């Protein structure tokens, strides 16, 4: 169900004019459920018992309350006043000033570059720390 | 138990999804796709010669290690960023950038290409670290 | 059989250089040029004049359209049928194919015909184990569709 | 549109929270990704859903879709992957050494 | 026109969702997510000629390549054990 | 020549990047990355002298303007963080070639530092809010796999509660970018702050502040926020511990400080009531649980906590005389903090326990030890002729002058219950017959813990030459309108 | 829109999916879905595909070569998927529906 | 080894069809990333990764050239002499190759060297005679040239 909200997810993309988001979506919430999948059928066969989500209210009460917050704040944030935005710029200057047709690529590369290279470096820190995880056993 | 039917299907498929993922990349800047969608479908190619066949064969095949690829595409990004800072320009500054190595003589590209190239060289390589770390752990 | 085809590209070629333009009007005429040549000296190759693999393999890429086609229909009269109706199977077929790329366009071409689906192919390259969806329907009539379909097979590999 | 989405990025951040007060791991990582599925669907609502081109100076409509928080989600996205996939292989090797799953019983 | 085959495809994915809801063993579910998987790249075809745009096609054929990729992982699952084997 | 502010960041980058290459050679990582955080701390000095020489630097990363690309900002205190950060990473370092073994060190642990101490220098200089999103992931994922780095049950297990707690935090940080971009339309600081002092008497602007409170909260331990941190920290090794409480709790305060001194300056009084009185409950919580505990991290950790209530609380006030004492405080408490995890490591090295009840007798066989951790511990508490005495004596002053004299009581009850704990320590640990542990001659890492200790000690009697760089730091926190009109060209 | 093949296509793509669909549904055996799932929702997909090609080709005069090399990979892959998920399935000696004469 | 010279072609013909330009230098782009793509898939094929044939037939080009130049300094410095020196031989060799072509290109090379000339290779295809110009300055040592000629013959064809 979780992949299905991911998928679905993607389809949001797709249906709200977002390509690049559709595209890298889809195959991270496939590589993801893999994972889910790697941690599912290594769970130790005693005390497991495949049991249902235990119902606590209190939880249930601030589950609710948590939700219906962050609803309201976007609700009140939305729809108060406001300056527009500035990306009249973005698309004013994409091709005359950068080269390119794109403008999801053009702001992650030319126009706000600088933080692309460090997620780029959270990446490469994430790939070296599961490789340290799995090889380093001095217990 | 033979998977002569996979193995030839994989053998077929592998080259479409290779150029996929090269028009893919170099398609950014104009079209959608980019460094990242590219990267990850090259790693799925080479997941797709994993699921094929063993995991020394399939570095017997493709005969890198990625430790090496996510240092050099780094690398690459932050030497793009060097390059824009030396000649009085602050850092990331993307001017166009003549390539005759020789091949295919004064090759002018813009130089947001090369950092999404880093990008691409770090996204494979970061795949496949994740994919063939857990494959052998037992 | 490629062997042939590359010959014949780089006669071309060699016709596009021995005049001064270079176009692909001129790659055609050289092609062609080549194409009389290559079959002056038949002899020489050895397994064919290479137009007959190109015309199999497009009577090929034909049945596997017209079996998608017939496929897809008798699957439609199968299930707006009342789905009381069907027999199922699963059977052995002797193979006297050889190499793995004619055992999979064997299976690739099997399995998208009306009513079968394959399974198991032995360890072995001696058998074939596939699945019927109609046993009393098509269990003979269907192997005769194989046996013609495999013959197409081996006179593409000559 | 915009009040459809606010009411189903609540119930993503009602059931992410749900998950994660819960006894199990695996059921907390489950949680953690719908958190961020509501987090990006957030940010693509509040950055507007009025009706236009894609992003891309190719097609040469009017008024395009605002260009900054697609770009703000891809990279939220490859972030929350990177940590995603880090605090699996973690559950994983959690899994392999000590050898329980309850999260109240881990002391 | 095009709305009608987009609720035949909705349909279609609601009934390849009942067969992987059910259904006793795990092969069933299999190739219902995958049928479904691949009527979902109908949609983005079908909403694609909707909204006049010739900007979804990559993920069509991404549709496409992940779906094998996904399928043929968990087919290698099922039959005995491992999804990638051991060096010899 | 304009890319010196950029010097702090690229400099360990590189340096990471070029760590990946060889991890079985130990000793060419070793010298690599000690050239590299000296180069660190030269360019830093450099900044500082730049930034103290004429006005605050601004550089916009690509030849793009100020409100359309990312600009990177150093005023005088970020200047001034980025050479605290220098100076502990460098002790840090050192201690760690004498401390961590070998298996832990083939296995990439110094390009981990390199990238915590990136993540932490880049988040003390930006000028957006989303690049500082993306250089706390960096920090942040930086210190889970250093946290973890090892792999026995306890780090595994605390592992799992820090990276949970970073998650959550992570996403509300998203969900608060996501509500004032549609607010405002931007995503720098300075034309933010125009935007919001254009717009400035709304109450959702009041609502989203009070949700960065939460997120900066959970990053650096205010209560009601600080329930990860006490497991958190007791997990790590001793230099790792020592950059944790050093540096990531510090970049909360420092957000925290920037965010209500530039961004949310309209509507000030509810947002300084609630600030003042969830730093006197994080003040009570951190000197209750370091009364509590006979255990010496423990100790340190609930320090750490109490420290952080009496900056906060030191922000609550928008008076420069208050502002001088917590920057003050700050850099003073960031170098004590990894001084004293470096004691408490080098103690447990000597004692194989960490339990003050087990052990007893150390100046008759460790003098120089014992008597250095008096001098830190009489630091730590605000002693006047050494280093923490300042910041808190100009915080006093501050919240007596605008009429709050029982939160001033409380600042100075609670610098003698913090005294009483690290005089816990040293009273049961040092003195005493002799029954605990067994003679070891300790080595090497004696001596970055004497470094930190002579720099806080000259720190302390130094006032007057480190003042001018904490006045220009003032007089561009508490005026706001040269920071937007640096940026904003 | 305005052509009747590509109208006719792009209906009987989808009448031929939801004719998978419906046979998912009532079919007993896991080899009989197979059958139906993976023929019918195999030319659903490509009768769709070659639909849109054709209507972008058409009213815009774009020659867009993806859905082509789409339509060659689906038709490549969904019964090698459908042939490994059967042979997974009788490996799991799993066999349902009354089963008649057959071989191991 | 022209399968996949041609598997190349039609590789760059893909990558050409896969955008809407037509030019060399997309041809030669895709040549370059179908040349990577077979050098994933070397596996499969059974011959050899196909640039090592390619420069071994440069290298018998450049051998050819090469040879010529030698032997007709040879015969330069035979012809001015005083004519009464040379002695000849006609001599056997035994034979390993195979295929008519590597015997013929066996023998167009062994012709060109200095000091020899062909006549009479055998019936079967196991031995070739050969005239030597100089009996006792070339019989051993271009008998070890033509040992290394035959052994690269054989690195030819795999
Ligand atoms: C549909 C979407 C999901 C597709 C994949 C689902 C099937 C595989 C999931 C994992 C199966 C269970 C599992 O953990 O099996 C272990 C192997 O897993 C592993 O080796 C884990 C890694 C699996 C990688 C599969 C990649 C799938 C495609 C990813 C997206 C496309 C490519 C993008 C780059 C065998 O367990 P054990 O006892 O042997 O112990 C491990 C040491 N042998
Ligand atoms: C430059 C001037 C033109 C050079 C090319 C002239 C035509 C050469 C090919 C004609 C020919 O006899 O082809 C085969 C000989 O191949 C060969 O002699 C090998 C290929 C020669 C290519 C020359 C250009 C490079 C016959 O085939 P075969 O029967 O001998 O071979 C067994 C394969 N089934
Ligand atoms: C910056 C300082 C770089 C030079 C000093 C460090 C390297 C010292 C020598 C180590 C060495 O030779 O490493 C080789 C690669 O070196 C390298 O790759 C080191 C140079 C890194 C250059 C970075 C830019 C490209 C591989 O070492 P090995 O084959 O002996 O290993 C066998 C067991 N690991
Ligand atoms: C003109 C203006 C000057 C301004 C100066 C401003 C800066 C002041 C900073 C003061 C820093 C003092 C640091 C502590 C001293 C370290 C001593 C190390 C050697 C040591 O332990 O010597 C003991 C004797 O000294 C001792 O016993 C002496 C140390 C104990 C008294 C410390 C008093 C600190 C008062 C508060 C700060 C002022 C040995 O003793 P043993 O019997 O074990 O011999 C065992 C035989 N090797
Ligand atoms: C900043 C803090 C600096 C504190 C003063 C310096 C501390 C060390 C003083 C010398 C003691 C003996 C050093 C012996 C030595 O070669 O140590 C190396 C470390 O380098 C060092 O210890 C030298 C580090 C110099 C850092 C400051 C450079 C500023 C320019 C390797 O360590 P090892 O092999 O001896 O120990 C590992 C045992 N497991
Ligand atoms: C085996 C060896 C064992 C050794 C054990 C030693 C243990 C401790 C013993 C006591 C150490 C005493 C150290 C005395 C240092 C004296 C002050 C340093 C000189 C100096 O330039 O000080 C100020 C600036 O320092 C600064 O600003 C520097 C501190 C700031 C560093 C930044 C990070 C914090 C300028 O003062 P001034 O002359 O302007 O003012 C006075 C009236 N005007
Ligand atoms: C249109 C979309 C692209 C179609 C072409 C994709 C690449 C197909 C070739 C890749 C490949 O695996 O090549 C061989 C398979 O050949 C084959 O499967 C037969 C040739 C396929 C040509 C397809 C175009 C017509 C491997 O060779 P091998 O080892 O299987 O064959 C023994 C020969 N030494
Ligand atoms: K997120
Ligand atoms: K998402």
């Amino acid at each position: 169900s979780l992949g299905a909200v991911g998928y679905a997810v993607a389809l949001f993309f797709v249906l709200f004019r977002a390509p690049d988001l559709a595209l890298t979506q889809l195959v991270i919430e496939t590589i993801s459920v893999a994972l889910f999948l790697l941690c599912f059928y290594h769970l130790p066969k005693f005390t497991q018992k495949q049991e249902s989500v235990r119902f606590h209210l209190g939880n249930a009460l601030v589950s609710l309350a948590v939700g219906m917050t962050m609803s309201i704040i976007a609700f009140l944030a939305y729809a108060g006043k406001h300056f527009d935005s500035i990306s009249q710029y973005y698309v004013d200057n994409t091709y005359e000033k950068a080269a390119g047709k794109n403008m999801v690529n053009v702001i992650l590369v030319d126009f706000r570059g600088f933080d692309t290279l460090f997620e780029i470096c959270v990446l490469a820190i994430a790939a070296l720390g599961i490789y340290a995880m799995v090889k380093l056993r001095l217990a | 138990r033979n998977d002569v039917i996979l193995r030839t299907t994989t053998a077929v498929v592998t080259p479409i999804i290779v150029l996929f993922s090269v028009q893919l990349f170099f398609a950014g800047h104009y079209y959608p796709g980019g460094g990242f969608i590219g990267g990850l479908m090259t790693a799925g190619a080479i997941v797709l010669l994993l699921l094929a066949f063993d995991i020394e064969t399939v570095r017997k095949m493709v005969p890198i290690n990625y430790k090496w690829l996510v240092a050099i595409g780094l690398l690459f990004a932050v030497g793009t960023g060097m390059s824009s800072m030396f000649l009085d320009r602050p850092f990331l500054t993307h001017a166009y950038k003549y390539v005759h190595l020789p091949l295919l003589d004064h090759t002018s590209l813009h130089t947001a290409v090369l950092f999404d190239l880093g990008v691409y060289f770090v996204v494979v390589g970061v795949t496949m670290i994740i994919i063939e770390t857990i494959g052998e752990s037992d | 059989m490629a062997f042939q085809i590359l010959l014949n590209v780089i006669l071309a070629f060699v016709w596009m250089f021995l005049t001064v333009s270079f176009d692909g009007a001129s790659f055609l005429v050289g092609y062609m040029i080549g194409l009389f040549i290559l079959f002056i000296l038949r002899r020489f190759f050895h397994s064919r004049f290479y137009l007959v693999p190109v015309f199999v393999i497009i009577k090929l890429l034909f049945i596997f359209f017209k079996e998608l086609i017939l496929s897809n229909i008798a699957v439609a009269k199968v299930v707006m049928q009342r789905s009381l109706t069907i027999q199922p199977a699963i059977f052995a077929l002797p193979t006297e194919l050889k190499k793995e790329w004619e055992i999979t366009v064997l299976a690739m071409l099997i399995t998208l015909t009306p009513g079968t689906l394959v399974l198991d192919v032995s360890d072995d390259g001696s058998t074939l184990y596939i699945h019927a969806l109609n046993s009393p329907d098509v269990h003979e009539a269907i192997e005769s569709i194989k046996q013609s379909f495999e013959k197409t097979i081996m006179e593409v590999s000559k | 549109m915009e009040l459809l989405m606010i009411v189903v990025i609540g119930c993503l951040f009602a059931a992410a929270t749900y998950l994660l007060l819960s006894k199990s791991l695996l059921r907390i990582i489950i949680g953690t990704g719908l958190l961020s599925h509501g987090a990006h669907l957030l940010l693509l609502t509040m950055g507007g859903l009025k009706a236009g081109a894609p992003p891309l100076l190719g097609e040469k409509a009017s008024r395009y879709v605002d260009p900054l928080p697609q770009a703000l989600i891809l990279t939220a996205i490859v972030i929350s992957f990177g940590v995603t996939a880090f605090f699996l292989v973690l559950a994983y090797r959690s899994y392999q050494e000590i050898g329980t799953d309850h999260m109240e019983g881990m002391k | 026109m095009l709305n009608i085959a987009l609720v035949i495809l909705s349909l279609a994915m609601v009934g390849f969702l009942y067969r992987v809801v059910k259904g006793p063993s795990t092969a069933d579910r299999i190739i219902a997510l995958d049928a479904m998987g691949i009527t979902l790249a109908g949609i983005v075809a079908i909403v694609s000629m909707l909204l006049n745009t010739s900007a979804f096609l990559d993920v069509i054929l991404l549709i496409g390549i992940l779906a094998f990729v996904g399928t043929v992982a968990f087919a290698k699952f099922l039959e005995k054990g491992v999804v990638i084997e051991r060096g010899n | 020549m304009s890319n010196l502010l950029l010097l702090p960041i690229v400099i360990p980058l590189v340096t990471a990047i070029v760590l990946i290459f060889f991890p079985k050679h130990v000793f060419w990582q070793r010298v690599v990355s000690l050239a590299a955080t000296v180069g660190l701390v030269v360019a830093s000095g450099a900044l500082l002298h730049r930034v103290h020489t004429d006005g605050i630097q601004t550089l916009n990363v690509g030849n793009w303007p100020a409100p359309f690309g990312i600009t990177l900002v150093s005023d005088s205190l970020s200047a001034l963080l980025v050479l605290t950060t220098s100076i502990i990473a460098l002790a840090c370092l050192v201690y760690s070639f004498y401390a961590i073994g070998h298996k832990r060190e083939t296995f990439y642990y110094y390009s981990f530092f390199q990238f915590l101490i990136v993540g932490v220098n880049g988040a003390f200089t930006t000028g957006d809010l989303f690049n500082l999103f993306v250089f706390f992931e960096v920090m942040l994922m930086s210190s889970y796999v250093l946290l973890v780095l090892g792999g026995t049950k306890i780090q595994l297990r605390e592992t799992i509660k820090y990276t949970l707690v970073n998650v959550i935090s992570s996403a509300l940080f998203v969900v608060a970018v996501a509500y004032l971009y549609a607010v405002t339309g931007t995503l720098n600081m300075a034309h933010l702050a125009d935007r919001i002092n254009a717009l400035g008497s709304s109450p959702i602007l009041t609502v989203i502040a009070v949700l960065f409170i939460i997120v900066f909260g959970l990053k650096g331990a205010i209560f009601p926020l600080y329930f990860w941190l006490p497991g958190a920290y007791y997990a790590p090794p001793t230099p790792v511990l020592a950059l944790f409480g050093g540096l990531l709790t510090k970049v909360g305060v420092y957000s925290i400080l920037r965010t209500f001194t530039l961004l949310f300056t309209h509507d000030a009084a509810y947002t300084h009531t609630l600030l003042a009185w969830l730093a006197l409950g994080t003040i009570i919580i951190g000197v209750i649980g370091a009364v509590a505990y006979n255990d010496m991290r423990y100790i340190v950790i609930y320090n750490i906590i109490a420290a952080v209530g009496v900056m906060i609380f030191g922000i609550s006030i928008m008076t420069p005389e208050s502002v001088e004492g917590t920057i003050f405080y700050l850099l003073q408490d960031m170098v004590m903090k990894a001084m004293l995890f470096l004691f408490v490591g080098i103690i447990f090295s000597i004692t194989r326990s960490n339990d003050i009840r087990s052990f007893s007798g150390l100046i008759t066989s460790y003098p120089l030890l014992g008597w250095a951790f008096f001098i830190a511990a009489l630091s730590l508490a605000g002693i006047p002729p050494l280093s923490g005495f300042i910041g808190k004596l100009l915080i006093v002053k501050a919240s007596f002058d605008a009429q709050l004299i029982f939160e001033a009581i409380v600042i100075l009850l609670s610098s003698l219950l913090v005294l009483y704990s690290v005089m816990k320590i040293f009273m049961n640990g040092f003195w005493g017959e002799k029954k605990g542990f067994e003679q070891k001659q300790v080595d090497g890492r004696l001596f970055p813990v004497l470094f930190l200790l002579v720099l806080s000690v000259a720190y302390g009697i130094g006032i007057e030459f480190v003042r001018p760089f904490v006045l220009d730091a003032v007089n561009v926190l508490v005026d706001p309108s040269m920071y937007i009109e640096a940026v904003l060209k | 829109i305005a052509n009747a093949l590509v109208v006719v296509l792009i209906l009987l793509g989808a009448v031929l999916t939801l004719l998978s669909a419906v046979g998912a549904i009532r079919l007993p055996d896991v080899y009989t879905r197979s059958h139906a799932i993976s023929k019918s929702t195999t030319l659903g997909i490509m009768c769709i595909l070659l639909g849109a090609f054709l209507h972008f080709f058409i009213e815009n005069n774009h020659f867009n070569s993806r859905l082509l090399l789409g339509i060659v990979f689906i038709f490549m892959t969904s019964p090698v998927a459908a042939h490994l998920i059967s042979r997974a399935a009788y490996y799991a000696n799993v066999e349902r529906w009354e089963g008649t004469v057959r071989d191991d």
